[PDB]
C-alpha cells in the first residue's frame, strides 16, 4: 500500500453532544415543504417526489440518490385559521360527480380534530401497495391512495405542512448524485 | 503479481465453458464495483413446473368428425380389375405419422427448434359418441411402413381377414366407456429422423367394420382422435432446415 | 445497509483526466501536472457557477458532506493510466499542509511512483490529515484554492523525470486518479445545499 | 417491542439489539440488514388466531 | 443431453462494432440549455433488456412459446481487440429502471462522476485478457413478465472514458458484446400473445 | 379482563385467548363461538354477593 496513515487517537464525548452513522436518522426528522392555499389542497402521495422550484424537504433532497422506496410516511399540519377539520383518504376511481355527494361518503379511515385545542395535526399515511417495491414517482399504479382534508362548509384556508419518513420506511438502489447548488445566491 | 503486458505472453492452457455449449479460450475477469441481489420475493400461488421431456409428451388433437350410415363398409374380397391396380380399401380417415403431430402442431413445431434428430413412441385415443339405441362397430389399425416397399406388397394385403390380423383395436358402441387406446412402437431402417421434413412412415387408419344403424334412416354419431408421444429421445444440435437424401449433393 | 455513511464512502470515483506530454520537447522537470485540494466539495475542481448559484457536480459522498456543516476524513487514492509499456517516466506526490509549490524531497512527505511498474488497476496510496483541530468546516466562498479551515491541505503531483516515448507510440499519456474517503465522519445537519431543478 | 417501549415511557431506550458489523475499513463497518430487523408483533396473533382478531 | 433450463442459459450474440478516435468522450460537466432539456450523455452503444435477447433471438423466441411469465438474471461479456501500441479506456455500465420514473430524474444524473459510481466495469487495453464480465440482478415492481411484449427495463450502456490513441491519426479497434440468462424461473401456461395494461380492457 | 386491559394501559394486547379452529379449507378455518367467549366479570360478584352490590 505504501501508506503513511496511522489511525486516529481522539475521544468522542469531548466536543459535540452526539454522533450519527446513518442517513435514516436524518430522514426521520421532519421538515417544511410548501404552503398550500385554497380549497383543493394536494399533499404528495407515498410515491412522493418530483417537486419543482428550489425550496424542498430534506426527505425530498435525500430522495434523488435512490431508486426504490417502501413504507408509510408522516405529516404534520398547521392551519392558519383555527377551527375543527377532517382528514380522509381517496383515489381517482373513488371520486364522484353527483354534486350532492361529498368526501365523507366513501367510508375510508377518518380523522377529526379541533385545532383550537390541538393546533398541530399529526397523521401517518400507511402503505397499501400490491408490490413489495416502488420506483420513485411510479405511475404504474394510478389508483394509489391519496390524502384529502376538509373543513366542513368548504371554506378557504392555508396550511403549513411538514413531512417525514415513517419508522417503517426505507430507500434502496444507490443511483449517483444530482447536480446541486450550495451557497447563497450571488448578486441580486 | 506481475504487470500484464498488453497481449504479450498470455497463459496458453486456459479452457472454460460459458453457456451449455461454446467452449472459450480465456477467462473473463470478474471485476466490478458491486454485486447486487435478486430483489423480489415470489409472493404467488404455486403452479406445476415445466420441463422439456414433459412438454413434448403433451396430448394433441389429431382429427374430428361425423360418421353416418351412408358410408361404405370394407369388402370381404377382391376382384381382378381392382387386384391388378393396387386398390386400397376405403376408410373414414387416415393419418400419417409422425408428421400429423410434429409438422402438424405449431407448439411442438416450435419446441423442437434447432435439434438434429429424434426417436418417438406414439399413443392414440379414439372417442366416439352416440345414443344407446345406435348399432355399429369400428376398427382402428396400424398399416406398417408401407411406402418404403413395393407397390404390389401394399396391395395384396388389403382385404378383411388380413385387416383384422394387423395390430389394432375394435370399438363396439355397446361399451359404456366408448373410448380406446392404441400404442405404436417406433419402427424404421434409420435410427433417427429430423422432425421437420417428409419423414413419413406408418399410416394409421380408421375403418368401418359394421354399418351404423338406428330406427330411422340416416342416423349419425360423432368421433374424435387424439395422440401423444412417449419414450422420446432427441439427439444433436443443428440449424432448423430441411435435410437431403443420398443422391442429392449439398 | 445501503444508507450507512461508510457504505457511501467506500465507492471509488474518477475525478478528472490529466494529460502528460509528450515526446519531442517533453515538459521540464518540476512541471506540475496536478493540484488537488483535500475536500469533497471544493468549488475549484468540482462544479461551476450558473445562475449566480455555484452548482457542484459530484459523487454522493460529496452531497452527504454538503448537507452537514462539520466533517473529518482521510484520503485513499488510486492512481491509474492510459499508457503502453513503451512510455516511461517518474512522478512525485507531496502532501502539503498550508503550502504551495513543489517542496523538494526533504521538506515534506513524498512518494515517487515509477510508471513502468504500475500494472493495471493502478496503485493505491493513502494520506493522513494534519490539522489544528478535530473538525473541518464544509462550505467555502473561495473560487480557487481552499480558504483556510475548510480543508486539511493539498496534494500535489508533478514530474520528476520527464516522459520519453518511442516513435511507434503516441506522444503523451493520461493520468486518472480514482479515490475514496477513509474514516469519514459528519456533524451538525443543516445547509443551503439542494438539488439543481429550478433555480 | 413498541408495547414495552410505550409502557416504559422513556424516549431513549427504543428497544436494544446488537448488530453484526462487517466490511470494517478503519474501525467502522456496515451492519447487516438481517440483524437490524425488529419484531412486528401482530403477526404472531394473526397466525395463532387470537380471539381479538374476530372482535370477541 | 438437452434440457429446457439448460437451453435457456445458452450464450447469445448482442452486438459487434468498430471503435475509433474521432468519437466523442463523455463530459465532466453540464451547462444550462442541456440541463433543462434532459440531455443524455453520448455512447458507443446502448442495449435494452431483456428484449435484446428474448425478442432478439429467434431461438429463444421459440423456446418460450406458450409460457405465461418468467424471471431472469443477466450476464454480459465485453471483448475488445487492438494492437499493443494502442491507448484507451472503456466503461460498461448499468442504467437502472430509468423509464418508469420522471424525465427529470433520469437527467440530472448524467455526468462523469455519477457515471462512475453506477454498477459497472472498466476496460483498459493494457490488460492481456482484454475481456470483462458483468452481472445484472433482476429488478422491478412486478414479480414476473411475459417475454413477448415491451417489458423494457434497465438499459445497459457502453461509454468512452478515455479517447483511443495511436502513433498515427485515425487508429481503430474492434469489439463484441455477448450475453446469457441465469437463475431463470418460468411460470404459467398461456397462448402466445401480447398482453395488455390496466386501463385497457380485454 | 377489561380491568387489567385498562390498568396495563396499552391499546394492543386486548386480553389474549387461543380459539379452536375447525372446518379448515385451505389453511383457513372457522373459530367456534364457544371458545371466543370472554369473561364478563360482574357476574361472579352478583352470585357471590359481594358487599359492593349493597352499596356498603
Amino acid at each position: 500500500g505504501m501508506d503513511y496513515a496511522k489511525s486516529d487517537s481522539s475521544s468522542l464525548v469531548t466536543t459535540m453532544g452526539e454522533q450519527f452513522r446513518s442517513l435514516r436518522m436524518l430522514t426521520r426528522r421532519s421538515s417544511p415543504t410548501d404552503v398550500l392555499t385554497g380549497t383543493s389542497v394536494t399533499l404528495p402521495g407515498i410515491t412522493i417526489g418530483t417537486d419543482s422550484s428550489l425550496r424542498q424537504s430534506v426527505l425530498n433532497i435525500i430522495s434523488y440518490m435512490y431508486r426504490f422506496t417502501k413504507g408509510s410516511i408522516s405529516y404534520k399540519i398547521i392551519p392558519k385559521i383555527k377551527g375543527d377539520l377532517y382528514i380522509t383518504t381517496s383515489s381517482a376511481d373513488n371520486i364522484e360527480l353527483n354534486s350532492n355527494a361529498y368526501s365523507f361518503d366513501v367510508n375510508r379511515a377518518l380523522h377529526y380534530q379541533n385545532t383550537a385545542l390541538n393546533p398541530v395535526v399529526q397523521v401517518s399515511l400507511p402503505y397499501y401497495c400490491p408490490s413489495e417495491n416502488l420506483v420513485i414517482d411510479s405511475t404504474s399504479f394510478p389508483n394509489l391512495s391519496n390524502l384529502v382534508l376538509t373543513n366542513l362548509e368548504r371554506s378557504s384556508n392555508t396550511y403549513t405542512v411538514l413531512v417525514s419518513a415513517g419508522d417503517d420506511h426505507t430507500f434502496s438502489q444507490l443511483a449517483g448524485c444530482p447536480a446541486f447548488t450550495i451557497g447563497p445566491s450571488r448578486s441580486a | 503479481s506481475v504487470t500484464n503486458t498488453g497481449g504479450l505472453m498470455p497463459s496458453a492452457t486456459i479452457s472454460n465453458s460459458e453457456g451449455a455449449t461454446m467452449l472459450l479460450n480465456d477467462i473473463p475477469d470478474p471485476t466490478q464495483n458491486v454485486f447486487l441481489s435478486r430483489n423480489v420475493t415470489d409472493n404467488l400461488f404455486e403452479v406445476q413446473d415445466q420441463n422439456l421431456i414433459e412438454s413434448l409428451s403433451r396430448e394433441v388433437l389429431l382429427g374430428t368428425g361425423t360418421w353416418q350410415s351412408g358410408q361404405a363398409e370394407i369388402s370381404t374380397t377382391l376382384t381382378e380389375q381392382q387386384l391388378i391396380t393396387n386398390y386400397e380399401q376405403p376408410s373414414i380417415r387416415q393419418i400419417s405419422l409422425p408428421d400429423d403431430i410434429v409438422k402438424g402442431s405449431s407448439f411442438i413445431a416450435s419446441k423442437l427448434a434447432n435439434i438434429a434428430y429424434m426417436r418417438c413412441d406414439y399413443e392414440l385415443y379414439l372417442r366416439v359418441q352416440g345414443s344407446p339405441f345406435l348399432q355399429g362397430l369400428l376398427l382402428l389399425w396400424n398399416k406398417m411402413n408401407a411406402d418404403q416397399t413395393s407397390k404390389i406388397r401394399s396391395s395384396i394385403t388389403e382385404h378383411l381377414r388380413s385387416i383384422t390380423s394387423f395390430p389394432g383395436v375394435t370399438l363396439n358402441m355397446q361399451s359404456d366407456s366408448r373410448s380406446v387406446k392404441l400404442v405404436i412402437p417406433y419402427t424404421s431402417e434409420f435410427q433417427v429422423f429430423n422432425p421437420r421434413n417428409e419423414n413419413k412412415l406408418n399410416s394409421v387408419r380408421l375403418s368401418i367394420l359394421s354399418a351404423l344403424r338406428g330406427p330411422s334412416t340416416s342416423e349419425k354419431a360423432t368421433y374424435s382422435i387424439m395422440g401423444r408421444m412417449t419414450n422420446i429421445k432427441l439427439y444433436g444440435h443443428a440449424p432448423s432446415i430441411v435435410s437431403l437424401s443420398y443422391p442429392q449433393t449439398e | 445497509d445501503e444508507m450507512s455513511i461508510q457504505y457511501l464512502a467506500s465507492r471509488p470515483y474518477m475525478l478528472d483526466r490529466y494529460t502528460i506530454k509528450g515526446g519531442n520537447t517533453p515538459s521540464p522537470s518540476g512541471t506540475v501536472v496536478a493540484d488537488i485540494p483535500i475536500s469533497p466539495v471544493n468549488y475549484s475542481l468540482y462544479g461551476s457557477i450558473i445562475r449566480d448559484y455555484r452548482t457542484i457536480f459530484g459523487a454522493p459522498v460529496s452531497l452527504a458532506v454538503a448537507m452537514a456543516s462539520w466533517w473529518r476524513a482521510k484520503i485513499h487514492l488510486n492512481l491509474q493510466f492510459a499508457k503502453t509499456q513503451y512510455h516511461q517516466c517518474r512522478l512525485l506526490v507531496q502532501y502539503l499542509p498550508y503550502g504551495s509549490d513543489v517542496q523538494s524531497l526533504e521538506n515534506v512527505l513524498s512518494q515517487i511512483i515509477d510508471i513502468s511498474h504500475v500494472d493495471e488497476s493502478g496503485i493505491d496510496l493513502c494520506f493522513p490529515s494534519i490539522f489544528t483541530n478535530k473538525w473541518m468546516r464544509s462550505y467555502d466562498p473561495a473560487t480557487e484554492g481552499y480558504t483556510a479551515g475548510c480543508a486539511p491541505g493539498r496534494i500535489l503531483i508533478s514530474v520528476l523525470n520527464p516522459l520519453i516515448s518511442a516513435s511507434t507510440v503516441n506522444d503523451d499519456i493520461v493520468m486518472m486518479p480514482w479515490l475514496t474517503w477513509e474514516n469519514l465522519e459528519l456533524a451538525e445537519p443543516g445547509s443551503l445545499a439542494k438539488a439543481a431543478i429550478g433555480f | 417491542d413498541d408495547a414495552t417501549a410505550s409502557q416504559r415511557g422513556i424516549v431513549t431506550q427504543v428497544a436494544d439489539t446488537v448488530s453484526s458489523i462487517s466490511n470494517v475499513v478503519d474501525g467502522l463497518g456496515v451492519p447487516l440488514l438481517s440483524s437490524i430487523s425488529k419484531p412486528i408483533g401482530w403477526v404472531s396473533n394473526v397466525v395463532s388466531n387470537v380471539a381479538s382478531i374476530f372482535g370477541f
